[PDB]
RNA sequence: ACCUGGUUGAUCCUGCCAGUAGCAUAUGCUUGUCUCAAAGAUUAAGCCAUGCAUGUCUAAGUACGCACGGCCGGUACAGUG
RNA sequence: ACGGGGAAUCAGGGUUCGAUUCCGGAGAGGGAGCCUGAGAAACGGCUACCACAUCCAAGGAAGGCAGCAGGCGCGCAAAUUACCCACUCCCGACCCGGGGAGGUAGUGACGAAAAAUAACAAUACAGGACUCUUUCGAGGCCCUGUAAUUGGAAUGAGUCCACUUUAAAUCCUUUAACGAGGAUCCAUUGGAGGGCAAGUCUGGUGCCAGCAGCCGCGGUAGCUCCAAUAGCGUAUAUU
């Protein structure tokens, strides 16, 4: 005997000003943790016949008990059109983006040095 | 303060927003536009919160600057226009045409119409006034002015507008037995037959309605929207037809559908 | 995984996804190419008598003595709850994706459609009565039939006859066509896939208990030939 | 200004005379006979009952046909029809008035368990409760006082991943076949 | 020990309260057993009826 | 006789005492698991080290910083900045 | 004595609070003046006076936390000098930049909600419970008691992988392996009682009473009851 993850979509729609179809996902894990999102993603691929690249998926919450954990997801008609219309950290999760490796501390102390100095002498601020 | 204000905290915006108390702490402030504060629908509440295209403001955004939203047949790409009363909201990449009207609830619905009625719409007169070099001129409630207006339109009448060119059509005529729509006070987003008026002086009118059930009603001249000519409405209504309901009477027509029922 | 007696089969048309019910009160779906459990679905107030299913991802439930007819929609995870004839529900059969019929022990036969909580036909009595004089009570319906996307319905008790029926317009109306003698309690009425032949299961007892036995009776698989002329 | 709420309310209140024999024996006549924990369990339901009586009466100083006496009474009846206090042949006020504490004490998940045979005390049924034996349709409940509404009373049962519910056996089994 | 846990504690107070009614009234029981005498005395002189006036 | 107890030969008046529940201020002993919320106050709107809290560019106002750069004799200005 | 929407308590009428996350007003150490601008008598703008106060080569120069953190206010004392513009919205030439406004975590049982610290069986031995009663007495039993033994089921506090969450994280929810007999993996706070020697003090009615007693000749290698229960007390003022 084996046990099955299982894969359900509901309150589908269009979204044509976006470019994309949304859904909400549910899965049945019953004696399972978690499936993790990438499993998800190409799971539901295989399902709707596309990519794994254009699905974008996220908010998975797990009900008490431990069955059935409820999801969003997004399916683009391009990887063009996700590149746009994503937000950057769900690009970065992806590995499309990368964000600066700085603090707000070190960037204002630069701005407010900055402040002091007039003329070209301003690139010469470290 | 020392001038005008720019925020809008949330508790204290229009209660026929729909908005929930802990998203955060501010509303979209209307820009200022055609329409009142507090008389108005911003787009980006219809956007995301009525019809849910969008989930955040930046989703709003980027739906509005690829110029696919259109208000009375013109691009708008500002997410806070202030969009109101007899408004038409054109969305070709949906295929979809609405126009804000009252329910009887008092809140703008999500009222769609079909393409060609989606071509003129409806405005109160306003004002009526002569300018340079003798040229008649008519100022409506959206803001519109309308130079060379049929000298038989008064104030409180309403025209239509054909909204490629701008330009009116034919009218109607403020009279007792026209249908007409409450546009303010307690009696908001009801649909009835005026009645009579009665004329105070330095003051405010009143004016009495009724409608199809025979219920009677009273609201000041400022708060009616002449609708059609006789009992014939000139635009679509929603699902209902103006009729403010009760309790007892539903629970009556519950039963007469379980009596008919069987 | 069932922890009561079995009690209805059926595999999804077309597909190897197998749903089960039991006395337990629960509907299970497996998958039998993958060997597979899926899921367990819960509703029913009492034991289950039967099961049957279609080329739909859904399934139909008879309550048994809880007196509902219950039909569970699979991917939507929805449940619809029909209330009918009085008397333990015991036998339920589809006619096609929206329509089925059902037997109970007090003698009714009903014609359900899957878009109304009420049925829309109820033939009480079907088999007719029984009984000393003053304690008279109708034939338990053991086992109903329905040939697909027809309107042939095919009804089994111990009254020593088995019984055609003709579905109204829009499933209405009931209507007795014949009377096929077979003595013995007819415990199960399938019809060929081409619709040429009917199939009765016959038995001296009732396949659920021995409250009553038939001596004259043969314990025999029976095949009635159904021959049309216009 | 933030984005959070300050509503809250107490669920029960001290008694009024603290030494009277007849309350103390009330409350050990009650805890006894239901598994409760203190006085404070005692005191919520207490709270919860008075609430409604005094609805019930102030519902009562109003005319039969008054519009408000309708529309509230129909709504208290309900509610106290479908969590399973009164009977659907009892829908008027009087027996409003007439409700008691033990029925709304008979509601409690901790003794549903019990009465339907699952446990063989009511505190066994409190633990079973509290070590997630227990289901009620899909979902598993872990909380005694937990209100059992009507349709809810015909499932409830042991959890499909409990070793009394035909899952794995537990730490104790699985220890003691290993060292036999 | 009983001190640490409240609802144990509350369990024991039931169930001496119980043996300290029993003195002052008579538990119903039924006959799950033929009937074979009091298995105590029967005692002629005590009168427990309550005078009406 | 408008709570329960006290202050008389009897009946009273006036001053009184103790018990019963909360709010505020300050302060103790204890504190395994989890969710939510709060945080003022010396009549001192008394005094403040350090850092941060307000900036902003589209195809579309002004580029002769090689600061970097493709094409070149068409060579007023490619483009980024 | 900032005002109101409001909070508490009432049978009602009222009474007492309202600095405090919404609306309106006012101020930026104190009194006056002014520039720019559509809008300011602006103070994270400017000028002079009063009071404070930093650097100096002694000539001069620079200031305003009743913004967010943080320090001081006789010696005596209570939130982080944290992360981010992902949400909500605002400003700009702007779809893209900025925002201690806001959001996210941390921090004294001050306040509100849920809720563990065990459950189930068995064996042996004894004969006495219990209620009402101002020391007398009257009722009464289908059990009680034993710091007595025995068994194999269940589970989370914790330890430790992996998902999930989220701007990145934490927490919650899932989940593999460990994790219970004095289950010592040991709940507290207030109130009221008992028990004692070759011991100490005080007063007497020879042999007693009071207060109290880890202190005795030698010797130094874990009593009971009551109220509440993760909560429970005290002082001042008052209703
Ligand atoms: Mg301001
Ligand atoms: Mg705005
Ligand atoms: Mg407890
Ligand atoms: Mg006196
Ligand atoms: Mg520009
Ligand atoms: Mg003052
Ligand atoms: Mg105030
Ligand atoms: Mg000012
Ligand atoms: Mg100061
Ligand atoms: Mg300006
Ligand atoms: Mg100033
Ligand atoms: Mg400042
Ligand atoms: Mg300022
Ligand atoms: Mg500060
Ligand atoms: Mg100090
Ligand atoms: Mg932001
Ligand atoms: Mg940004
Ligand atoms: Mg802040
Ligand atoms: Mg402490
Ligand atoms: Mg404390
Ligand atoms: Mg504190
Ligand atoms: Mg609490
Ligand atoms: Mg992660
Ligand atoms: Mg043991
Ligand atoms: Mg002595």
């Amino acid at each position: 005997m084996n046990d099955t993850v299982t894969i359900r979509t509901r309150k589908f729609m269009t979204n044509r000003l976006l470019q994309r179809k949304q859904m909400v996902i549910d899965v049945l894990h019953p004696g399972k943790a978690t499936v993790p999102k990438t499993e998800i993603r190409e799971k539901l691929a295989k399902m709707y016949k596309t990519t794994p690249d254009v699905i974008f998926v996220f908010g998975f919450r797990t009900h008490f008990g431990g069955g059935k954990t409820t999801g969003f997801g997004m399916i683009y008609d391009s990887l063009d059109y996700a590149k746009k219309n994503e937000p950057k950290h769900r690009l970065a999760r992806h590995g499309l983006y990368e964000k600066k490796k700085t603090s707000r501390k070190q960037r204002k102390e630069r701005k407010n040095r900055m402040k002091k100095v007039r003329g070209t002498a301003k690139a010469n601020v470290g | 303060a020392r001038g005008p204000k720019k925020h809008l905290k949330r508790v204290a915006a229009p209660k026929h927003w729909m908005l929930d108390k802990l998203t955060g702490v501010f509303a979209p402030r209307p820009s200022t536009g055609p329409h009142k504060l507090r008389e108005c629908l911003p787009l980006i509440i219809f956007l995301r919160n009525r019809l849910k295209y969008a989930l955040t403001g930046d989703e709003v955004k980027k739906i509005c600057m690829q110029r696919f939203i259109k208000i009375d047949g013109k691009v708008r790409t500002d997410i806070t226009y202030p969009a109101g009363f007899m408004d038409v909201i054109s969305i070709d990449k949906t295929g979809e045409n609405f126009r804000l009207i009252y329910d009887t609830k008092g809140r703008f619905a999500v009222h769609r119409i079909t393409p060609e009625e989606a071509k003129y719409k409806l405005c109160k007169v306003r004002k009526i006034f002569v300018g340079t070099k003798g040229i008649p001129h008519l100022v409506t409630h959206d803001a519109r002015t309308i130079r060379y207006p049929d000298p038989l339109i008064k104030v409180n009448d309403t025209i239509q507008i054909d909204l490629e060119t701008g330009k009116i059509t034919d009218f109607i005529k403020f009279d007792t037995g026209n249908l007409c729509m409450v546009t303010g006070g307690a009696n908001l987003g009801r649909i009835g037959v005026i009645t009579n008026r009665e004329r105070h002086p330095g003051s405010f009118d009143v004016v009495h309605v009724k409608d199809a059930n025979g219920n009677s009603f009273a609201t000041r001249l400022s708060n009616i929207f002449v609708i059609g000519k006789g009992n014939k409405p000139w635009i679509s209504l929603p699902r209902g037809k103006g009729i403010r309901l009760t309790i007892a009477e539903e629970r009556d027509k519950r039963l007469a559908a379980k009596q008919s029922s069987g | 995984g069932h922890r009561d007696a079995v009690s209805g089969l059926a595999f999804r048309r077309g597909t190897h996804q197998l749903y089960s019910t039991s006395h337990d009160r629960s509907v299970k779906v497996w998958n039998v190419a993958e060997n597979s459990y899926v899921e367990t679905l819960f509703g029913h107030q009492d034991a289950v008598a039967a099961l049957d299913a279609l080329s739909r991802e859904c399934c139909v439930t008879a309550g048994g003595r809880d007196g509902t007819v219950r039909v569970w929609k699979i991917p939507e995870e929805s449940q619809l709850v029909f209330y009918g004839h009085q008397g333990s529900i015991d036998c339920i059969h589809l006619i096609n994706e929206e329509h089925m019929v059902s037997g109970a022990d007090d003698g009714s036969v009903a014609l359900w459609g899957l878009s109304k909580k009420r049925p829309l036909a109820l033939q009480r009595e079907a088999h007719g009565l029984r009984g000393e004089p003053g304690l008279e009570q109708p034939f338990w319906i053991s086992s109903v039939a329905a040939l697909l996307n027809t309107d042939l319905v095919a009804t089994g008790s111990h009254s020593s006859c088995v019984r055609l029926w003709q579905c109204g317009e829009g499933f209405r109306q009931l209507d007795l066509l014949c009377d096929i003698p077979l003595v013995g309690f007819i415990n199960s009425l399938k019809f060929s896939s081409s619709g040429d032949f009917l199939v009765a299961g016959v038995g001296q007892e009732h396949r659920l208990g021995r409250w009553w036995r038939i001596k004259e009776a043969r314990n025999s698989v029976c095949i009635i030939p159904l021959r049309r002329v216009p | 200004p933030v984005a959070r709420s300050w509503v809250c309310r107490k669920t029960y209140v001290t008694p009024r005379r603290p030494f009277e024999k007849s309350r103390l024996d009330q409350e050990l006549k009650l805890i006894g006979e239901y598994g409760l924990r203190n006085k404070r369990e005692v005191w919520r339901v207490k709270f919860t009952l008075a609430k409604i009586r005094k609805a019930a009466r102030e519902l009562l100083t109003l005319d039969e046909k008054d519009p408000r006496r309708l529309f509230e009474g129909n709504a208290l009846l309900r509610r106290l029809v479908r969590i399973g206090v009164l009977d659907e042949g009892k829908m008027k006020l009087d027996y409003i008035l007439g409700l008691k504490i033990e029925d709304f004490l008979e509601r409690r998940l901790q003794t549903q368990v019990f009465k339907l045979g699952l446990a063989k005390s009511i505190h066994h049924a409190r633990v079973l409760i509290r070590q997630r034996h227990i289901r009620v349709r899909k979902q598993v409940v872990n909380i005694p006082s937990f209100i059992v509404r009507l349709d809810s009373q015909k499932h409830i049962d042991f959890s499909l991943r409990s070793p009394y519910g035909g899952g794995r056996p537990g730490r104790v089994k699985r220890k003691n076949a290993k060292k036999g | 020990k009983i001190d640490r846990n409240p609802r144990v504690k509350h369990r024991e107070k039931f169930r001496r309260a119980k043996i300290r009614r029993r003195g002052q009234v008579r538990e119903v029981r039924k006959e799950e057993q033929r009937y074979s005498g009091e298995l105590s005395g029967i005692r002629a002189g005590v009168k427990k009826s309550i005078k009406l006036k």
